[PDB]
Parts: structure tokens; C-alpha cells; sequence
């Protein structure tokens, strides 16, 4: 009861014995006395499908964005910057392109200048090395410095290129009378980087696709009562996105950044002028027989 | 509960058993049968919940003394402590602690209550 | 006798207490504070209820 959270591990089947993937236990918000309740923040599971430990910028495809959620006043909790699902959008697809970021000390030794093209294994500091090859740019912060370099092929338009107009945008693969373009089977992000006041470069970077499935809501997870009592608990499944459109994730050392996490929502449906349903009290009830036991949350109002 | 049953059947009983037995019966059973009637009140937002565990109540030894209760015009009473937490449906938490509901006056050896430095007695009704 | 009168007074005090906690829980959300359970219950109802009982009820008389 040290923390108000419990991890229920889901056992894996015997069909996977080559990948040692960690089973993301269902994380539930449990009370100190283990007596939780419905109509509150239910259990959540961090899906490993869209979890990456490399810093990446994600952009969602253009769609209908009608925010059906008014602004909620911020409630400070000991100045703890927890992860809040500020973008609960039914996004069909998005493109995330990785990048390499180094947050070196302000007084640390830097060997690479800003906006300098460096290859792999470029020692930017005394004990800091590289992982890819790109044009790394360095910016000085209040107490540190940041070096950023996203893997991309460099190019310069020469009297025949039509890619100058598209800047910092991801374009899907196009096959329309391409008599000179080959191996363009994947979407590429074109960025117009200002190398100099009179010379600019174009960076074509690989992009990784990420889609979302259809959420199934259990609106009939209870039996029809014979006492004509309305069930005030409705359980639904949804997805929570860490970053919004065109947002770059910051990754700490040995830290896996998650893009989408499964969430469970408990809501209510109360009639008018019949009964003002306020809340209910729940606990865990058990019953065992025939070498099998039943485990479910018993919620009575 | 029952004391020696042959009281009033073999000797003249003490002229206090009415008030004394009434107060003891109250302390023993009325507290339980009234705390259970306390509801499970809460908010309409499905966000908070209040609970009062019933089989945890107890009283505390009075702070002041009867002589000092009548000396400073105070009220001889004992504090009622019931263990019960508060449930928040925001992180699904329940903070459990023992609270002080209030103060209840106590009878002395005379069968009376000392309220505001005044001896008071309760008259039976038919 | 004293038992039934005290039981009724305690019932009235508990009703007053639950009304007070209802008001507090109405005011415990709009102020965005996480209070300990003791902050939701004050010893106003029981004390004042018993003082009013022993001061106004015609069945409680000075010795």
C-alpha cells in the first residue's frame, strides 16, 4: 500500500519463445485499503506497439479536428509534471521521424560546431559519441547546450528540383510517371534547413508510420436486473496519446518513451427527475468452487 | 447485559439504577445503532466519497476533571473517536485515519451531567 | 429515559454533521484542495447540539 497503483501481470502464451518482450502489466489505480470504486480513473496499460526510446517528432495527417472538450483548470500537485493525455483524438494515422539529441553541459567540451555536417561516431564531447550521420546543430541554453541531428539525406536544388516549396513536411510515396525517381516506396520528410543566409539545404528523412485501431466500449458489461435498477457504471476503452500533432518527444537516458497507452473510462447514465446518482462504493468479492475462483469488482450504490 | 439478577428481589435496589442503567445502555448500544444510520453521502460528480466505519468507535478519557469542570464553568465530557477514511475518485485513493467527531457529556456518581459548570439531570417521560 | 433522549439527540447531531460534511464536500472541490478526513468534519454539530439539549429541553433540569 506504499503507492496508489497495482500492476496485474498478464501471463504470456507458449507461442512466443524467441522474443523476451516484457509483459506490460495492467496498471490500476488502487486505494490504500485496496477498496477502489467505479466511475473513476480505471486501470491503464502501456502498449508496447508504439513505444520507442529514441527521440522522434510525430505529425498527424490532416483530418477533422473538433475539440469536444472545454478547457479544464489546472490543479497543481506539489509541482509534479506528470504525463497528461492532452490529445485524445481519433487519429487514423501519423508519421514519426526519429532524431538524435545530446544535452551536454554548458561548460562541457564541445567538438562540433552548430549547423555542421558530421558523420557517425563523431565525438561531440570527451565521453559522448554519435550514432548516425547528419548536419548537427547546437543551441546554447540557460544551464546547458543541445545538439540535434536527425538522420536525413542532404541535397541542394539545381535548376530542376521541385522540392524547394515543401519545407518541414512529410510526403507519402508517389508513383506518377517517375522516369527518374527510384526506390521511393516510403514516405519522406523534406525540411528546408537554413545552412547560410544565402545557401540553404534540403533534408530528406525517413518516417515511420503509426496507426490506431478501433476502440471497443463495453456498454453492456452487466446483466439485466430484475429489480428495474439502472446500471450507473459504463466501461469504455480508449487510447491516450503522449504528444500532439507535430510534436517532438524528449527521451531520458535508458528511458522508453510511449506514444499510445490504453486507458479505461468509467462513466454514468442517470435519468431525469428519477434518481440523482451521486456515486457508489466498491470492493473485491471472491467465490471459489470446482477448483476455480471468480474475481471481479463488486460495486454497490 | 445483566448484573446480579437478584437485585430488587432480595434487597432494596439503589436509587440510581434508572439513570445509571440508561446511560450505560446508551453508551453500549445507541452509539452503534446511530452510527450505522449515518449514510454513505457523497458528491453528484462521481468524484468523492465519504465513509464512516461503524465497528471502530471508541471514547477518550476526559481532559479536564469534574472538580475543574465545575471550577471553571466547563463541560465534563469525553471525545468520541471513530476510525474512517475519505475516498477520492480522482486517483482512486482512500486515506484512512481516525477522526474526532465531537464531545459527549458524561455522568458522575450522582447520575447527573456537568454542563457549563451546572449539574443537570434528565427526567423520565411517559 | 436518559438512554432514548440521548439516542435521539445523537441522531439529530449526526444529521447535522452529515449536512455539514455535504456542504464541505460541495466546497472541497471548487477550492482544489486535498484535505485529510479531519478537515471534512468539525465538532460543531455534536457539541452545540448537546449544549442546546441540556439548555433548552424541558426534560433536562438543574439538580
Amino acid at each position: 500500500k506504499r503507492r496508489n497503483r497495482f500492476i496485474i501481470p498478464f501471463q504470456g502464451s507458449q507461442e512466443r519463445k524467441k522474443e523476451l518482450m516484457s509483459l506490460s502489466g495492467i496498471s490500476i489505480e488502487i486505494p490504500i485499503n485496496g477498496i477502489f470504486r467505479k466511475n473513476s480513473i480505471f486501470a491503464y496499460f502501456d502498449d508496447p506497439r508504439y513505444r520507442r526510446k529514441s527521440s522522434g517528432i510525430t505529425k498527424y495527417g490532416t483530418i477533422e479536428m473538433h475539440s469536444i472538450v472545454k478547457k479544464e483548470d489546472l490543479i497543481e500537485y506539489r509541482g509534479v509534471k506528470e504525463f497528461r493525455p492532452k490529445y485524445q483524438m481519433k487519429v487514423d494515422r501519423f508519421f514519426f521521424i526519429p532524431e538524435e539529441v545530446h544535452i551536454l553541459a554548458g561548460s562541457s567540451s564541445i567538438m562540433v560546431r552548430n549547423n555542421s555536417i558530421i558523420g557517425v561516431d563523431t565525438w561531440i564531447t570527451l565521453n559522448t559519441r554519435s550514432r548516425i550521420g547528419g548536419v548537427v546543430r547546437v543551441e546554447r541554453k540557460k544551464k546547458k547546450i543541445e545538439l540535434t541531428i536527425f538522420s536525413g539525406d542532404i541535397h541542394f536544388p539545381g535548376e530542376t528540383d521541385k522540392i524547394s516549396r515543401h519545407s518541414g513536411i512529410l510526403i507519402p510515396p508517389s508513383r506518377k510517371n517517375s522516369k527518374d525517381s527510384k526506390n521511393l516506396k516510403k514516405w519522406i520528410y523534406v525540411q528546408r534547413i537554413t545552412p547560410t543566409k544565402k545557401k540553404y539545404f534540403v533534408l530528406v528523412r525517413p518516417v515511420v508510420p503509426y496507426e490506431i485501431t478501433d476502440g471497443i466500449n463495453l456498454a453492456t458489461l452487466f446483466p439485466q436486473d430484475l429489480l428495474q435498477e439502472r446500471d450507473n457504471v459504463q466501461l469504455r476503452v480508449v487510447n491516450y496519446i503522449l504528444y500532439g500533432n507535430g510534436k517532438v518527444t524528449r527521451g531520458i537516458s535508458d528511458t522508453s518513451i510511449q506514444l499510445v497507452r490504453t486507458c479505461l473510462v468509467l462513466n454514468w447514465n442517470q435519468d431525469k427527475k428519477g434518481s440523482s446518482i451521486e456515486e457508489a462504493r466498491g470492493s473485491f468479492v471472491e467465490v471459489r468452487t470446482n477448483g476455480m475462483i471468480q474475481d471481479f469488482l463488486k460495486v454497490n450504490l | 447485559m445483566l448484573r446480579d439478577g437478584n437485585e430488587g428481589m432480595s434487597t432494596i435496589p439503589g436509587f440510581n439504577q434508572i439513570q445509571f442503567e440508561g446511560f450505560w445502555r446508551f453508551i453500549d448500544q445507541g452509539l452503534t445503532e446511530e452510527l450505522s444510520k449515518f449514510p454513505k453521502m457523497e458528491d453528484t460528480d462521481q468524484e468523492i466519497e465519504f465513509q464512516l466505519f461503524v465497528e471502530t468507535y471508541q471514547l477518550a478519557e476526559p481532559l479536564i476533571k469534574e472538580k475543574d469542570a465545575v471550577y471553571e464553568s466547563l463541560t465534563y465530557s469525553s471525545e468520541l473517536y471513530v476510525s474512517a477514511g475519505l475516498i477520492w475518485k480522482t486517483r482512486r485513493e482512500m486515506q484512512e485515519q481516525t477522526i474526532l467527531i465531537g464531545n459527549i457529556p458524561l455522568m458522575n456518581s450522582l447520575g447527573t451531567f456537568i454542563v457549563n459548570g451546572i449539574y443537570r439531570i434528565v427526567i423520565n417521560q411517559i | 429515559s436518559v438512554a432514548d433522549l440521548l439516542q435521539d439527540q445523537f441522531g439529530l447531531a449526526l444529521v447535522r454533521l452529515e449536512n455539514v460534511v455535504r456542504g464541505t464536500i460541495s466546497g472541497a472541490i471548487r477550492h482544489k484542495l486535498i484535505p485529510t478526513p479531519q478537515n471534512l468534519v468539525t465538532s460543531t454539530p455534536l457539541t452545540t447540539t448537546f449544549e442546546s439539549f441540556f439548555g433548552l429541553h424541558p426534560l433536562s433540569q438543574v439538580l
